[PDB]
């Protein structure tokens, strides 16, 4: 896409229609006669577009006006009241910029923002950028979060997230823009490597992927065209879908061969039934041929019945041998039938082991992607978000991902390694009690008008609780948590002091040996410019992983690499790092999943704010005061970082519109 | 809309693979046992037709009889009046093995015969008796 149209896409917004949010805001416009809604239109694509071309300095209303033109030029308070809106839902001027116009000198309203993670940064940027008063608390000594970098020398591989799924409509191509992330992309091409270490031939891997794709295709089928989403009360996985799927295709392998050998057997019998005429008829004729034998013995002269015995047996006898014959032909079509059979049989099996083994990595891959085993995904909901993916090659930051969260920081009241214990919050505002996790002794007190929680769903879902609410949280939102499926998959770095792969091959996998360990180390990545190489625990797999020294499983990559690329080739890695997510405190796993029995209507409950009851009885409905945002409140982008950002920046135009009033939607 | 090329999803089979606990392995063993039971069965009749192929060996060369290459003729020599007669009492209105008996006549001559010759041979009667067994 291209012009103005091409920001309303690179925004995630159509260019031709309002928004539900855009109707709220603009309720007159959109209700309004359909001249000034396009109008609205183009006054709202257009400002996106100057912003977006160039999101280094601040955008403002004066600038924008500057390049409109007649008539959209003509109306300023609708001008005036679109640049509002984008900018307060961070549409525009979000990120790193240079403020025009330097930060109001006074501020107004306190937020405590629970958590350093880039939905944390992105909203107290907005909200500072708002004019309000921004404190994070961030239990670790560093900002990120699941954002975590390792750096050691000029080794420089991410623990945390890596890759940025495509550039087209992704707010993360502003941020590229704003602060240099070194981006290159990901060549797809990706050769398995069976146990033994002996790369799968092209065409087992063009196969076997080609199967799994449409097994997927399979278990959507089943899903929306057969409605097998529950099951003996309870929801269907994926999983189950897959394995049903695999099943009847087995079966109908089955099922094929009984009717092509019960095709033999009945022809079989037909033959039989054949033989057995001709070999009856083949007796009569032996007898006959005797009988016109004896009666041609008689020598003439004869009289005639005597004539007439030799005829007759003589016509009844080549009668016979005429039906033979007739018989003899029927029994040569019959007999090549059968050589045609037997030479045609349907597949001898649908999966041999070492394809099941292949189409395992696949899955593997699948489970490494959603971050959990394929037994936990909801076979409805696990892919809702994927209408929603950019467009565009994925890439990854080559020097560091912690560069983000790094760069949004600066400027920003961060209280690092503070641990927030305890979230009241009541109708006169919230109090927000953290310590020191240094010396767990050493208590803090936050008083604030509202509280923005970025605890990872992890984090909330810990059981007994990390953090208490005071009042607990609502049964809906307790309840989502519950639902909602916090997965987990780690990351092992091999730094060595030469590339012994190929520098072409970005990633390569490994096959593992059985189904329940196709996770474990299935795939590695080269995509630095140092020699270093991933390793990748996924599916059911990771969460076991954890429960081994680090020594033991980079034994097990070596001996994997030492399979593929020879014994010789590998040395010992000069530095390594295991990280173990689920474990972490900070971060009770990876990142989201639509779990068996959710939906994304559960992300839609996550973001929903909580309105503290009156403080003395009968006094009017007070203001909401807990707010969330975090990956796993976007419905639309969950388990990303795109996603967390856009959590940020939605909560932090809810707040001010909140605290310091919407003067726009008039 | 339809499921993948290749890919078999009827309605009734998901409900038979997931009805009951291990309806998978159930169902797809009595298809195995199905399998070897129509293998075996092809084995049988495979060697009782063996046998009775080998019961018809030589064909029937030894059984056959020389070609007769006999011209058609109009006149009925007296002699081939009484093989006709016979061939009639043998073979009742199966007018080509009357006339491959005689060997001279043409199909349409036999069924002249019969009515000219009708009254003299009493062919009524002659039908009669041919009808009687
Ligand atoms: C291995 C891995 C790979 C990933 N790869 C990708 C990828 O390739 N592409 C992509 O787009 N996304 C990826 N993600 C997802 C992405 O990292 C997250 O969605 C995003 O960073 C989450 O931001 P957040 O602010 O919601 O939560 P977080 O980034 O976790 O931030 C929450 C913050 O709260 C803090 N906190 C926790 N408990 C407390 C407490 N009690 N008191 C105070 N502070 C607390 C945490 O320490 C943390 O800093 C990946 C995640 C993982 C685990």
């Amino acid at each position: 896409p291209s012009g103005v149209e091409g920001a309303a896409f690179q925004s995630r917004l159509p260019h031709d229609r309002m928004t539900s949010q855009e109707a709220a805001c603009f309720p007159d416009i959109i209700s309004g006669p359909q001249q000034t809604q396009k109008v609205f239109l183009f006054i709202r694509n257009r400002t996106l577009q100057l912003w977006l071309d160039n999101p280094k300095i601040q955008l403002t209303f004066e600038a924008t006006l500057q390049q409109l033109e007649a008539p959209y030029n003509s109306d300023t308070v609708l001008v005036h009241r679109v640049h509002s809106y984008l900018e307060r839902h961070g549409l525009i001027n979000f990120g790193i910029y240079k403020r025009i116009k330097p930060l109001p000198t006074k501020k107004t309203g306190k937020v405590i923002i629970i958590g350093s993670g880039v939905s944390g940064l992105a909203a107290a940027r907005q909200l500072q950028s708002f004019g309000m008063d921004v404190t994070l608390l961030e239990a670790r000594d560093r900002v990120g979060g699941r954002v975590a970098t390792f750096r050691k020398g000029n080794y420089v591989a991410d623990l945390g997230a890596m890759v940025v799924t495509g550039l087209g409509g992704n707010p993360m191509a502003v941020v590229s823009k704003q602060v240099n992330m070194e981006l290159a992309k990901i060549k797809q091409k990706c050769p398995l490597y069976e146990a033994n270490g002996q790369a799968v031939p092209k065409e087992k891997d063009e196969m076997v992927e080609q199967e799994f794709n449409r097994l997927l295709e399979a278990t959507s089928y089943l899903s929306h065209q057969l409605d097998f989403n529950v099951l003996n009360n309870k929801p269907v996985s994926l999983g189950q879908a897959l394995e049903v799927v695999i099943q009847l295709q087995e079966k109908h392998v089955k099922d094929e061969q009984i009717e092509h050998w019960k095709k033999i057997v009945k022809t079989q019998e037909e033959l039989k039934e054949l033989l057995n005429k001709m070999v009856n008829l083949k007796e009569k004729i032996k007898e006959l041929h005797q009988q016109y034998k004896e009666a041609s013995e008689v020598k003439p002269p004869r009289d005639i019945t005597a004539e007439f015995l030799v005829k007759s047996k003589h016509r009844d006898l080549t009668a016979l041998c005429k039906e033979y014959d007739e018989l003899a032909e029927t029994q040569g079509k019959l007999e090549e039938k059968l050589q045609e059979l037997e030479a045609n049989p349907p597949s001898d099996v649908y999966l041999s082991s070492r394809d099941r083994q292949i189409l395992d990595w696949h899955f593997a891959n699948l489970e490494f992607a959603n971050a959990t085993p394929l037994s936990t995904l909801s076979l409805k909901h696990w892919d809702q978000d994927g209408d929603f993916e950019f467009t565009g090659s994925h890439l990854t930051v080559r020097n560091g991902y912690s560069c983000v969260p790094v760069a949004l920081a600066e400027g920003l009241d961060i209280k690092l390694n503070t641990a927030v214990r305890q979230v009241r919050y009541t109708a006169s505002g919230c109090e927000v009690i953290a310590v020191n996790t240094r010396s767990t002794s050493q208590t803090f007190i936050y008083k604030c008008d509202a509280v923005l929680c970025t605890l990872p769903l992890g984090v909330l879902k810990q059981q007994p609780p990390a953090v208490q609410f005071v009042p607990p949280l609502p049964e809906w939102k307790t309840s989502a948590v519950q639902r909602m499926g916090f997965g987990n998959l780690n990351k092992v770095v091999l730094c060595f002091d030469r590339v012994f792969w190929d520098p072409s091959v970005n990633l390569f996998g490994h096959v593992g040996s059985t189904t329940a360990s196709r996770g474990e180390l299935f795939l590695f990545w080269n995509l630095y410019k140092a020699p270093i190489l991933l390793a990748l625990v996924a599916g059911e797999a990771a969460g076991i992983m954890e429960n081994i020294s680090d020594d033991v499983i980079v034994g097990r990559c070596l001996a994997i690499l030492k399979g593929i690329f020879g014994s010789s080739a590998v040395p010992q890695p000069k530095e390594t790092v295991v990280s173990r997510w689920r474990a972490d405190p900070w971060a009770r796993g990876s990142y989201s999943y639509v779990a068996a029995g959710s939906s994304g209507n559960d992300y839609d409950l996550m973001a929903q704010p909580i309105t503290p009851g009156p403080s003395i009885p009968g006094a009017p409905q007070p203001i909401p005061r807990l707010f969330f945002a975090g990956e796993h409140t976007i419905r639309n982008y969950p388990a990303t970082v795109h996603g967390a950002l856009l959590s940020g920046l939605r909560e932090a135009g809810r707040i001010a519109d909140q605290f310091l009033g919407a003067m726009y939607t008039l | 809309r339809k499921p993948p090329k290749g890919m078999f999803l009827s309605q009734e089979d998901v409900e038979a693979v997931s009805a009951n606990a291990t309806a998978a392995t159930t169902v797809l063993r009595q298809l195995d046992m199905e399998l070897v039971s129509v293998k075996r069965q092809i084995q049988n009749i495979k060697q009782t037709n063996s046998a009775l192929k080998e019961k018809l060996d030589g064909g029937i060369e030894p059984y056959r009889l020389p070609e007769v290459i006999q011209k058609c003729n109009a006149r009925w020599t007296t002699e081939e009046q009484l093989l006709a007669v016979q061939a009639i009492r043998k073979y009742g209105r199966d007018f080509q093995a009357i006339s491959d008996v005689i060997g001279n006549k043409s199909v349409v001559q036999v069924k002249n015969f019969f009515v000219n010759y009708r009254r003299r041979f009493n062919i009524d009667e002659v039908l009669q008796e041919w009808e009687a067994e």
